[PDB]
Parts: structure tokens; sequence; C-alpha cells
């Protein structure tokens, strides 16, 4: 077939990024490393840092929507009781 | 030829050749780059250029003398050459440069000009000579944090912080009679050399060099130096191999000759009996490769180096080459073993029976320093002729099959994949 429209990604040898000069990388084999030394000092010390950074953006919305749900229940509980029969008659019509 | 060693306090070795028109005399020390630390890396390279400096060489050229020197990982050399009937002057010149008067050479003016000359050699090496500096980085990651990792020329960062006192300290600890061999090659008789030394009462320094704490240890690792402005990719790859004084010394050398060396632009090199060339030549994956088996006092390396311009098919070149290595354990033919026997003998004959007495002086001194004597070339041929197909499979299953690797590269190496995709190709497991 023919070539198609060009993209923002290529393949191995020509990936389309900028040219690199002056960066050096080092590594070691897995067979030469001690087994999994990365589970602990990571499930307590690091996992707590990740929790403390982001828990405020979830729990303030959750607190708003859960408080709104309970006040709706308790009011519906009350309207269909014997004490809340007179208020049920008004807010319907 | 026939060698002859003695010990009158000084170890004297000789290899006479009545056909030569020259004679070489020198001294070889049993310390090199592997007997240094990262702070003084390059101090042996400065002693080379102080010996070859202009005011020292001028004194030699007035009597008909030429100088040479060579720095390697396990030894160092200082040779003087002359006509056959002038070898008595060669020893006197060597007397007033090492045994006496190596302070006139370390003057202030001679040390600053020499230093500036060495800083410019190592700078042009790191920016223009890509095949050799990638092979230096291979030794530096494979043997990291051990003495066998340090480069033989030094680095630009450690060279700048070297003063005269660093040169004098290194000489007091290593240029010793216990660590030295006096050699002679070409047209020189063994008895004429020893009687000339006895008539002078020479003694460099007594002995007991330092201890060298750590041993060499191979580590599987990689180092990548990416540069997208250069036009090729240069790669080297090796496993742990054999040291000298190993029983498998010649079996490792023979297994490298099975895959050999290649040049794409020479017509006869495309016709070699190497099965790997049927895969490479279809799409022209490389320009050249060469297989090596290097050997030192404590460890070794076995592998290959390559250079290519097909920067999109690098993974197919590395893949096809490692699938042939597997055949040494599984399926290697008797024909492949007999070809490699014949060419290895030709390779060793050219190295040891060249014409240059300077090359023969370096080989002799290094061998006598490390095993006490020199093996003949007629005895080495008999060992090579006694290697079987079963011996290659036993060696490969120990050293190659499912073993860690060391890698280094520079240039356009974006297409060189991760370590574990390459580590996995060392065992077939379709088997």
């Amino acid at each position: 077939g023919p070539p198609s429209g060009k993209t923002y990604m290529g393949w191995w040898g020509h990936m389309g990024g900028p040219k690199q000069k002056g960066i050096t990388s080092y590594a070691v084999s897995p067979y030469a490393q001690k087994p999994l030394q990365g589970i602990f000092h990571n499930a307590v010390f690091n996992s707590f840092r990740r929790f403390k950074s982001q828990f405020l953006y979830v729990l303030i919305p959750a607190g708003i929507y859960w408080y709104w749900w309970k006040n709706g229940n308790e009011y519906n509980e009350f309207l269909y009781s014997k004490a809340g029969r007179e208020e049920l008659e008004r807010v319907n019509v | 030829a026939e060698v002859t060693q003695l010990s009158n306090g000084i170890v004297v070795a000789t290899e006479h050749n009545p056909s030569a028109h020259t004679a070489s005399v020198g001294v070889v020390f049993g310390s090199g780059a592997a007997n240094e630390n990262p702070y003084n890396n390059g101090v042996s390279n400065l002693w080379k250029n102080i010996f070859l400096s202009k005011e020292n060489s001028a004194v030699a050229a007035k009597e008909g003398l030429a100088l040479s020197s060579n720095i390697s990982r396990d030894f160092q050399s200082y040779i003087v050459s002359s006509l056959p009937g002038s070898t008595d002057k060669s020893l006197d010149f060597l007397n007033q440069s090492f045994i006496q008067q190596k302070a006139n050479l370390l003057s202030s003016s001679n040390f600053e000009a020499t230093k500036k000359s060495v800083l410019k050699q190592v700078q042009d090496f790191e920016e223009n000579d890509h095949p050799n500096r990638v092979l230096e980085h291979l030794h530096s990651t494979a043997f990291q944090n051990t003495p066998l990792s340090l480069p033989t020329r030094g680095t630009l960062e450690s060279l700048e912080n070297l003063v005269v006192a660093d040169l004098e300290s290194f000489a007091n600890n290593h240029f010793l009679n216990s660590n030295a061999v006096v050699v002679g090659t070409g047209n020189i008789k063994h008895e004429d050399l020893v009687n000339s030394i006895e008539s002078k009462n020479l003694s460099l320094q007594t002995g007991t060099k330092p201890v060298l704490k750590k041993k060499a240890a191979f580590l599987g690792s990689e180092v990548r130096l990416r540069d997208d402005t250069l036009p090729k990719a240069w790669i080297s790859l090796a496993v742990e191999g054999e040291p000298v004084n190993s029983p498998n010394y010649f079996v490792a050398k023979l297994a490298a000759q099975i895959f050999g060396s290649y040049n794409a632009f020479e017509p006869a090199s495309r016709l070699q009996g190497i099965k790997l060339l049927d895969n490479i030549q279809e799409y022209q994956l490389c320009d050249n490769f060469n297989h090596f088996s290097l050997s030192y006092k404590d460890s070794g390396l076995w592998g290959f180096s390559t250079a290519t311009r097909n920067v999109t098919m690098i993974d197919d070149l590395i893949h096809f080459t490692l699938k042939q290595w597997n055949r040494l354990t599984i399926s290697v033919t008797d024909t492949e073993v007999e070809r490699a026997k014949s060419l290895l003998k030709l390779q060793l004959g050219q190295l040891y029976e060249s014409g240059n007495p300077v090359n023969d002086a370096n080989l002799l001194g290094a061998e006598v320093l490390i095993k006490g004597s020199k093996l003949s070339l007629g005895e080495a041929f008999k060992k090579i002729d006694a290697i079987t197909v079963k011996d290659v499979k036993a060696w490969a299953g120990k050293r190659l099959w499912d073993q860690d690797i060391a890698i280094a590269g520079t240039g356009q190496i974006e297409g060189l994949l991760d370590y574990m995709r390459i580590r996995s190709d060392m065992s077939m497991m379709r088997w």
C-alpha cells in the first residue's frame, strides 16, 4: 500500500523526539540484585506520603454528598411517621 | 625459537634470532593500570611520555638508538633498539634513566610540557576514536569497583591533579628488581647480555611491592552514551571468560575463531565459511564485526564488537548473533572445529613470528613475569590439535548458556533494546 498521513510517533530507530547529546545511563542485572528489597520501607513510609498528598481532594467532596444524603433520608423517615402527617399534607400539594 | 632464563639476582630472558638485522634491549615491569587507584589514574601514562620526551630522545639519537614504550593493564615496558654491534650502548643509556638519574627528567619545565601533551591526547581520544572508547567503557562497567576497570590512558579529571610527587611515589613502590624482567630479542646472544650486566653491578630497587586488596569480579551491567549527532552505532558485548594459566585458554580462543571477523566492503571477507553471514548479508545489518577473547591475571572477557549504519535493524543483528552462540552448546559441526584449528594456528604464527624485535620483547617479558617461563609455539600447536567437539560443548555450557552479559554502546543506539530482551537470547528454550 501507500504511506498514510504522518503522526506524532514513529518506531524503534526513529521515534520523533528531540536529538539527545550528553546523557549517560547505567543499570545492573536483576539476577545480580537481592530479591524484592522494595516492598517494605514502601508500604508504610512511602504509602503514607502518597496518601497525605491527595486525600483532601476526595474526602471534602465525599463529605458534602454523604451529608446531603442523610438529611434527605431522615426527613423522609419523618414525613411518613405519625408525628409528620400534617407536614406531609402540605408539601405534597 | 628457543628461550633462556636465568636469575643472578636479576631475571634475564632472551630469544636469539641469527637472521635479524637489529637488536632490542629493555626492561618490563609487572605493574600496570590495574595497580592504581582512581586518584592517580594515568600516572603510568606520564612515565611513558617522560621517557620519550625530546631532550631524552635527543641523547639517544646521537648514538644511533631508538626508544619505545607501552602501557597495559598488567605490565609496562621500556625498550631500546640498536644495530647488532652496538648493544653495549643500549644498556648504558638504560642505566642512567632508571637505575640512576631519573630526576633530571622530572624537572619543572619538562613536566609541564609533557603534561600538556598528554591532556591533548586523551581529549582527542574521547571525541574521535569511537570503537576503542566503547571497549574501554565495557571494562569499566563489567569490572566496576575493582582494579580492572580503570582506563590505561587515564581520565581528564584525574590527570589534571597529578604533580611530580605522584610520579616519584609510584616509582618507589613498583619499579623494583622483584617486579622486573630484563629482555633481549633479535640478534643478541644470551651470554653476552648477562656478562654485560654482571660487569656493572646493577640494581633498580629491592622488592616487596604493595598487596592489592580486592580481586576482579564480573558484574552484569550496561552503560549507554547516546549521541544523535554521530552517523553510526558502535556496540560491544561480552561475557566472563578465561584468565591466563587457565586450562580452557586455547578452547576459548578457538571458539572466537569460529565466528571471526567481517568487513562488508572487502569481497573475499563475504565468502568466509561462517553461517552467521547468511543472515546478515540479506539486509546488510552491519559494516564490520570482530570476535575477541581477552585474558588477564585475574579474569577475562569473551564477545564481539560491531559498527553499523542500519539504525533501524539493530535488534535483528544482536538477535541473530546470539542464536549462533547457542549452537556451541547444542549443535556445532566437526567441520567448523577443523576450520578454526587451522586459522587459529595462522593467527598465532603471525603474532609470534613477526619481524619486529620490539613486539617480541613485549610478549616475552609479560609471559615470563606471569608464569615463570614461555611456552613454545610447537607445544601450543599440539594443544590446539587435540581439541574435540565435546570440549567445546562443555566449555560453552559453563560460560555461555544462560549467563549474564555486559554491554556498552555509543551513537545512534535508540534501537538497542533493554537488558532483559537481550539477556533472554542467551538461552534458546525452544529446546
